[PDB]
RNA sequence: UGUCCUACGCCGGCAGGCGCGGGUAACCCGUUGAACCCCAUUCGUGAUGGGGAUCGGGGAUUGCAAUUAUUCCCC
């Protein structure tokens, strides 16, 4: 039915993303949005937030599609 | 003038030019004006003997 | 041997030139810099609240590339597509007041001067300032 | 970031419910009488970041936004920016938002009816 | 070496179907930097078989009105889809696309015939060129119908469709369409 | 010694002037890593990536481009560059080198030395 | 079983609207069998086809 | 090529040759 | 295509006003700086920042005359 994706991070969601996101073998705002129930802006902002800590590797960036991967 | 086809004939605009494209055209070649043209490129019954019929 | 503006990425040039003009602080920002749409075919105000600096940087770059341009040329350049309701879209020019104000502010910087044949053009101060900031951008990008 | 402890999911502004899980420049637009452009200028006149979400504003910023909303002219909002510029009964530059718009439309249609002009008679023959 | 997109090697690409070898053109003569060539590939019959197959996919992404002619958009989509495919499976996306086309082509189809009121289906075989054509068309249709109203980008759905069609899994739209077409053609011998 | 050739697409026309140099390659005063669409960037560098930078190491080319659209301008640029190189190695360098260059340019992309004869059709009454 | 077979010569366009092609088809594993098949799509000599059930011959007037 | 395209190409080549060849008050008083 | 096309300067935020020039024309608009497109930002599946109809107020322009909204601009 109607999606109810969250607009700001809850505690449990923030913890599970900070311990689960840097190993997906696919990091993209859409996929983390659909598996974490997060609206796309918050998922995006979390993704450059995780890139700022060096835990996330960028491989290409575009105005329509920015794509990441794990470090090792 | 004295060409056969002109004599045997049934008898803005001047600034139009045609290039030709062979080797690539060299504008700095002294013989390039040969590849730049100034104009556009491009009833009787026979008898049994074969002589024509004129009337 | 000196790197030219034409040898530099233009969007990073505009960004660094806008940063330089904001750092100098000698631009005459109008009072209505907040409450205006940049053309009649726009719908919202620009989100970047320092839009005057970016527009002035873009205007300086354009007058470097092709001088002799007036207000009407600037309105043609930043013109765009107006979506006319349920009617076919058309081309509409930019607002004349914003072009006039960015031209007069760049002129008050001594960056831009009038000419006899028409509208505005660059000063030698403008040319060497753009060359210097272009050298900075080329050093920050090509040497990295 | 994460949720603050004071996030308000639904705001009550001018007897209007405001969904806090929205951008502020469009949560203000959700109020009747305020569009996108007017919400953007009233939030920029209040010196409030437009990247910041609506639902976790403090009360001070909400009250300052409201005081700019019912008082535009006192905060350099231009005269040509308003809904009702020259009101026919008492000419003053105004901005009616929640119930004033519905009311002032109602007596506009009532004035059109009472003089028996073509527009009022036509619109009240339309229903 | 000629590599697609400055990265992508064509020497290790092999075709496992002998029917489609002459109609899937990814080899050293057909290896190109970009899927944009603007060649006169439809002025004569069977000419489009010599097209690089990435260019055929790019030309078949320009569908449904609004996207007509937007080829730079589709080469952007193809580039991002190839990156997503590589970063997902760890293997070259050219082989993934070749396997997806091979597993996506209908090998046996049906033809509507009739004389007067009696309309029936006759099973016929599918030529390799039409196999390639329906494979490309069904892959593009699968990606397009897959996303269309969700957070998933066209590149991610396209990458997922080529990945699942190369695997032959039933989750792909193209595989399901091929299965139902072959089931109808088998029931109309 | 110097040469001057032209290349074209539908209405986009480019003129390339080729002179001795050190390997500075320019269109409209800009480098080829600066011409507006990066998506077709490899279409610009195709003679560079096939023929190698060593064969471009002793030449300066300047191209003036006008007409058409972005894609047609790129195609005119690459056609003019390839024709300029062919003309230089025909006029002032040996014939055989021009032979392998013109060859490999043909079996990669046949349009690199001949214009595409496709243009918009007219409408009649 | 899945079979593979080369087109030898095309007999011509068949079907009510000319939507099919009747064609001469021979196997590669045993280059003695020779069959008539009808196909959908453009075909030429030298094409090789994947035949699902290789017993019956196509038949259309 | 045809008339219009060749005319544009000739003008481009002429302007390019001129700007490669390229790289005060008028004499009001006639005497030196 | 143009003696109504318009360059340029000033005022207004925009429709628009004032002045001063060019063009009876490959000479001036006009190196016709067009839109899709490309790059970057925000938006996140929600009849929603998609979609714009119908309405309320105000300003301007063409005309003897705009009411049954001539047309344009803003909210």
């Amino acid at each position: 039915d109607k999606l109810n994706n969250l607009v700001l991070f809850d505690k449990a969601t923030y913890d599970k993303l900070c311990k689960e996101v840097p190993n997906y073998k696919l990091i993209t705002p859409a996929v983390v949005s659909e598996r974490l129930k997060i609206r796309g802006s918050l998922a995006r902002a979390a993704l450059q937030e995780l890139l700022s800590k060096g835990l996330i590797k960028l491989v290409s960036k575009h105005r329509a599609q920015v794509i990441y991967t794990r470090n090792t | 003038g004295d060409s056969i086809e002109e004599i045997l004939a049934d008898s803005r605009q001047r600034s139009r030019a045609w290039l030709k494209e062979d080797e690539p055209l060299n504008f700095l070649d002294p013989k390039v004006a040969q590849r730049v043209l100034a104009t556009q490129p491009g009833g009787f019954k026979v008898s049994a003997d074969g002589r024509l019929i004129i009337r | 041997p000196g790197v030219t503006v034409k040898d530099v990425n233009q969007q990073e040039f505009v960004r660094a030139l806008a940063a330089f003009l904001k750092k100098s602080g000698k631009l005459k920002v109008p009072e209505w810099v907040d409450t205006v749409k940049l053309a009649k075919h726009k719908e919202l105000a620009p989100y970047d609240e320092n839009w005057f600096y970016t527009r002035a940087a873009s205007t300086a770059r354009h007058l470097y590339l092709r001088g002799g341009a007036g207000v009407g040329s600037m309105t043609k350049i930043y013109g765009g597509r107006q979506r006319n309701g349920v009617m076919p879209s058309h081309f509409s020019r930019g607002s004349k007041s914003v072009a006039r104000r960015v031209l007069q502010a760049l002129e008050g910087l001594k960056m831009v001067e009038k000419d006899q044949d028409g509208g505005r053009k660059l000063t030698p101060q403008g040319q060497r300032d753009l060359d210097r900031i272009a050298g900075q951008v080329a050093a920050a990008n090509k040497k990295h | 970031l994460v949720i603050p402890e004071k996030f308000q999911h639904i705001l009550r502004v001018l007897n209007t419910n405001i969904d806090g899980r929205r951008k502020i420049a469009f949560a203000i637009t959700a109020i009747k009488g305020v569009g996108r452009r007017y919400a953007h200028v009233v939030l920029r006149k209040a010196d409030i970041d437009l990247t910041k979400r609506a639902g976790e504003l403090t009360e001070d910023e909400v009250e300052r936004v409201i005081t700019i909303m019912q008082n535009p002219r006192q905060y350099k909002i231009p005269d040509w920016f308003l809904n009702r510029q020259k009101d026919v009964k008492d000419g003053k530059y105004s901005q009616v938002l929640a119930n004033g718009l519905d009311n002032k439309l109602r007596e506009d249609l009532e004035r059109l009816k009472k003089i028996r002009a073509h527009r009022g008679l036509r619109h009240f023959w339309g229903l | 070496d000629i590599k697609l997109f400055g990265k992508w090697s064509t020497d290790d690409v092999q075709i496992n179907d002998i029917s489609l070898q002459d109609y899937i053109a990814v080899k050293e003569k057909y290896a190109k930097y970009l899927p944009h060539s603007a060649g006169r590939y439809a002025a004569k019959r069977f000419r489009k078989a010599q097209c690089p197959i990435v260019e055929r996919l790019t030309n078949s992404m320009m569908m449904h009105g609004r996207n007509n002619g937007k080829k730079l958009m589709t080469v952007r989509i193809v580039k991002h889809a190839f990156e997503i495919i590589h970063l997902l499976t760890g293997e070259n996306p050219l082989q993934v696309l070749v396997n997806a086309i091979i597993n996506s082509g209908p090998r046996e189809d049906s033809t509507r015939i009739g004389r007067a009121g009696t309309v029936r289906r006759q099973a016929v075989d599918v030529s390799p060129l039409r196999r390639v054509n329906q494979a490309i068309w069904l892959l593009c249709t699968g990606a397009r119908e897959a996303a269309f109203r969700n957070i998933k980008t066209i590149a991610e759905c396209l990458a997922d469709e080529l990945i699942n069609a190369a695997k032959g899994s039933s989750n792909s739209y193209a595989i399901k369409k091929k299965d139902e077409l072959e089931r109808v053609a088998k029931s109309n011998r | 010694q110097s040469v001057q050739v032209f290349g074209r697409k539908k209405t986009a026309t480019a003129v390339a002037h080729c002179k001795r140099g050190n390997g500075l390659i320019k269109v409209n005063g800009r480098p080829l890593e600066m011409i507006e669409p990066r998506t077709l960037q490899y279409k610009l560098l195709e003679p560079v990536l096939l023929l190698g930078k060593e064969r471009f190491a002793g030449v300066d080319i300047r191209v003036r481009v006008k007409g058409g659209g972005h894609v047609a301008q790129i195609y005119a640029i690459r056609q003019s560059i390839s024709k300029a190189l062919v003309a230089y190695y025909q006029k002032y360098v040996d014939e055989a080198s021009k032979k392998e260059i013109k060859d490999i340019l043909i079996q990669y992309d046949r349009t690199l030395l001949v214009a595409d004869p496709r243009r918009c059709e007219s409408k009649k009454f | 079983p899945i079979k593979l077979a080369r087109v030898t010569k095309v007999l011509g366009r068949t079907g009510s609207q000319g939507q099919c092609t009747q064609v001469r088809v021979e196997f590669m594993d045993d280059t003695s069998r020779s069959i008539i098949r009808n196909v959908k799509g453009p075909v030429r000599e030298g094409d090789v086809l994947t035949l699902l059930e290789s017993e019956r011959e196509a038949r259309r007037l | 090529v045809g008339p219009r395209l060749s005319r544009r190409i000739l003008q481009q080549a002429r302007q390019q040759q001129e700007e490669l060849e390229a790289e005060r008050e008028r004499t009001t008083r006639l005497g030196p």
